[PDB]
């Protein structure tokens, strides 16, 4: 891809656990350590935005099919997509979203989806940046530099980072039991 | 005449140098409202159940 000013610091902090800083990562056939850690970084990104957080879940989004092909396109950018209310009826098939109850693929009008879109190492809160850096550091530890004690401390410190990031999520978007949900909103109408 | 005034203004609890009256519920309003809150919750806390 393209160099990013914060992503180089991420790949550097992966190698902060083991060894030396690389520079700028902008070559395919290159420093194998940097490109390898960059792959681990993007994998932990694509996994850490998979779990569902309340800034990533774009709620009422509308997708539109192509006018010629009449066929709305699932993507690898579309990380995990579900329907709005319940008993979601959309699934990927060929690379295209598909109804499993209407038994059809061609859509006339648009479609309303709760979708997760894949974002970068940037466009994320610093809580989640520290958590992707620490979990990818644990993976990079376990797969190349197999030392036991640094694995123990990165496991403990991953748990602390996830603790902070759950605190960020329950502080982002205050969820009150009795005045904000769908069932016991109507029970307390006088 | 002074004594046979057909407009009769009635006060419940009188106070000195004050043209109107204060209700009897006023004097026990606060423990009334402290009941209100304390009771309100309970109903709300029931609904969570």
């Amino acid at each position: 891809n393209v160099e990013t000013a914060a992503e180089l610091s991420a790949v550097n902090d992966i190698l902060a656990s083991i060894g030396e800083p690389p520079v700028s990562t902008l070559e395919g056939d290159a420093n194998a350590d940097a490109a390898n850690a960059r792959r681990i970084l993007n994998k932990i990104n694509r996994q850490i935005q998979s779990r569902g957080w309340t800034f990533n879940i774009e709620e009422g989004i509308t997708l539109l099919p192509d006018v010629y092909s009449n066929l709305i396109v699932y993507s690898d950018d579309y990380l995990s997509l579900m329907s709005t209310s319940g008993q979601s009826i959309y699934v990927n098939r060929g690379g295209y979203v598909y109804d499993r109850t209407s038994q059809s693929d061609r859509f006339d009008s648009g479609i309303t989806v709760n979708i997760i879109r894949l974002r970068d190492y940037d466009e994320m809160p610093e809580c989640f940046r520290y958590w992707i850096v620490t979990k990818a550091s644990r993976q990079f530890n376990n797969r190349f530099f197999g030392a036991p004690e640094v694995e123990g401390v990165l496991q403990e410190e991953e748990d602390e980072a996830r603790r902070l990031c759950m605190e960020y999520e329950m502080d982002y978007g205050g969820y009150n039991m009795l005045d904000g949900d769908a069932f016991t909103s109507g029970l307390l109408t006088r | 005449p002074k004594e046979a005034c057909p407009y009769i203004p009635i006060r419940m609890v009188r106070l000195d140098g004050e043209s109107y009256g204060r209700s009897y519920i006023e004097e026990y309003l606060g423990d009334l409202r402290s009941l209100e809150n304390l009771q309100e919750a309970i109903v709300k806390m029931s609904m969570i159940s």
